[PDB]
């Protein structure tokens, strides 16, 4: 699909 | 894109569902995969995902510690376990799956969705 704003941005992993 | 999100309906407030979201194993869009949501007349809004670089688990800080997002592999199936869910999580629920980009874009492929309505 079009391209859209990265989500995992600013958020932590675990 | 054949990503089929199943396990919606109608559950009560503090209730859990378990989602479902089957991947191809024949083709891999590949590295990632993340549950988005969308209720009426509300913005997308991002939930949760699982990368591979070794396993990585991401929430939105609106779901953390209620969600839990795990990979079976040999179904090649991605489970968004829901629990104590309320009104405000009433939304279609959809996966993609995309390349992590460590950017400011990604490009998704859209899975179809299925709905969950939170009510009494």
């Amino acid at each position: 699909g079009k391209p859209i704003p990265n989500p995992l941005l600013g958020l932590d992993s675990t | 894109v054949q990503l089929q999100a199943s396990g919606g309906g109608f559950v009560q407030p503090g209730g859990s569902l378990r989602l479902s979201c089957a991947a191809s194993g024949t083709t891999s869009f590949g590295d990632t995969m993340g549950w988005f949501r969308q209720a009426p007349g509300k913005e997308r809004e991002f939930v949760s995902a699982i990368s591979r670089q070794d396993d990585s688990h991401y929430y939105a800080d609106s779901v953390k510690g209620r969600f839990t997002i795990s990979r079976d592999n040999s179904k090649n199936t991605v489970y968004l376990q829901m629990n104590s869910l309320r009104a405000e999580d009433t939304a279609t629920y959809y996966c993609a799956e995309w390349m992590n980009t460590r950017r400011e874009f990604i490009t998704p492929y859209w899975g179809q969705g299925t709905q969950v309505t939170v009510s009494s």
